[PDB]
C-alpha cells in the first residue's frame, strides 16, 4: 500500500542509501522496531560514525 | 549537484569533508550552521554562504 513505512530495517535503510550498515545493526540485534526508538548517540555508538548517514537516519527515525 | 554548488560559492576546499562525511544532497539540505561547525567549517562567512545557498534551494 502506497505511503505506509517500511516493513523492516532493511527496507528503510535501502530507502535512505544506507544497505552498507544493515548487517553491522543485524550484529547488535537492532531490528525496526529497536532502530525507531534510537537516538542519534546510540547510533554513532553502533558505528554510525560518519555525519551523513546518521543524519538520513535521525530523519528516517522522526519520519516514522 | 553538492560539488557544483560548492564551486559557484567559491568554497570547493570544503568538497573534502562532505565527501568523506557521506554527506549526500538529502542531508546537505538539511544541515544548519551548528552542524556545519560540527563537521569542521569554523568560518563564519563559510557557513552564512553555505546556509544562504541551502535556503534558496529549500525556499518554497
Amino acid at each position: 500500500a502506497p505511503y505506509s513505512g517500511p516493513q523492516d530495517l532493511a527496507a528503510l535503510l535501502e530507502q535512505i542509501g544506507c544497505l552498507k550498515y544493515l548487517q553491522v545493526f543485524e550484529e547488535q540485534d537492532v531490528d525496526l522496531r529497536e532502530f525507531l526508538t534510537l537516538t542519534e548517540s546510540d547510533l554513532k555508538e553502533i558505528g554510525i560514525t560518519l555525519f551523513g548517514p546518521k543524519r538520513k537516519m535521525t530523519s528516517a527515525i522522526a519520519r516514522w | 549537484e553538492l560539488t557544483g554548488i560548492l564551486k559557484k560559492l567559491s568554497l570547493e576546499k570544503y568538497q573534502p569533508i562532505f565527501e568523506e562525511q557521506e554527506v549526500d544532497m538529502e542531508a546537505f539540505l538539511t544541515l544548519t550552521d551548528g552542524d556545519l561547525k560540527e563537521l569542521g567549517i569554523k568560518t563564519d562567512g563559510s557557513r552564512q554562504q553555505i546556509l544562504a545557498a541551502i535556503s534558496e534551494l529549500n525556499a518554497g
